């Protein structure tokens, strides 16, 4: 699991 | 969408990646947070969720030494105290 995978879901509103 | 206003310390963050403005949606903001973050490594290389503030803005930020990504309600908590609108 890289960073940019797990960032991508955060709440996006 | 959600039009944001983000406070002086996250305003200079994201002054730091480029984002030259005053008013931005919740994607904007997250999406420029993120390339400070990946571009300053300042996650983990081994457990890439856990991100390493202490010596850093977004330690002074977030209020944290370390976070871990993995948390959404946190993660959305601290940003959000950090905005307005």
């Amino acid at each position: 699991e890289t960073f940019s995978d797990l960032w991508k879901l955060l709440p996006e509103n | 969408e959600t039009l944001v206003r983000p406070k002086p310390l996250l305003l200079k963050l994201l002054k730091s990646v480029g984002a030259q403005k005053d008013t931005y949606t919740m994607k904007e903001v997250l999406f420029y947070l993120g390339q400070y973050i990946m571009t300053k490594r300042l996650y983990d290389e081994k457990q890439q969720h856990i991100v390493y503030c202490s010596n850093d803005l977004l330690g002074d930020l977030f209020g944290v030494p370390s976070f871990s990504v993995k948390e959404h309600r946190k993660i959305y908590t601290m940003i959000y105290r950090n905005l307005v609108v």
